[PDB]
């Protein structure tokens, strides 16, 4: 699990 | 739920928003899990807890973390997003 900030 | 096309300029900042999920990561799909408060994406009406449906018309609904991250990297943005 991952959170991908842009 | 409804769905929306949010429309971002590419002026070369940061988007403002950051993603959770994908087909690899039980509620299927890419998510909003941030929005940042003053940043491109809440200023453009995206919110935490959209699901996203299709970066520049490129379906995701179904695409993995890592997919879902290299469409929205790929002159303007257009998010296909689904709330409620």
């Amino acid at each position: 699990q991952s959170e991908t900030s842009v | 739920g409804s769905v929306e096309e949010i429309r971002l300029p590419r002026a070369g900042g940061p988007l403002g928003l950051s993603i959770v999920g994908g087909s690899d990561h039980q509620e299927p799909g890419v998510f909003i899990s941030k929005v940042l408060p003053r940043g491109l994406a809440a200023r453009s009406g995206l919110r935490v807890g959209d699901r996203i449906l299709a970066v520049n018309g490129q379906d995701v609904r179904d695409a993995t973390h890592q997919e879902a991250v290299s469409a929205l990297l790929r002159l303007e943005l257009s998010l296909l997003v689904r709330r409620d």
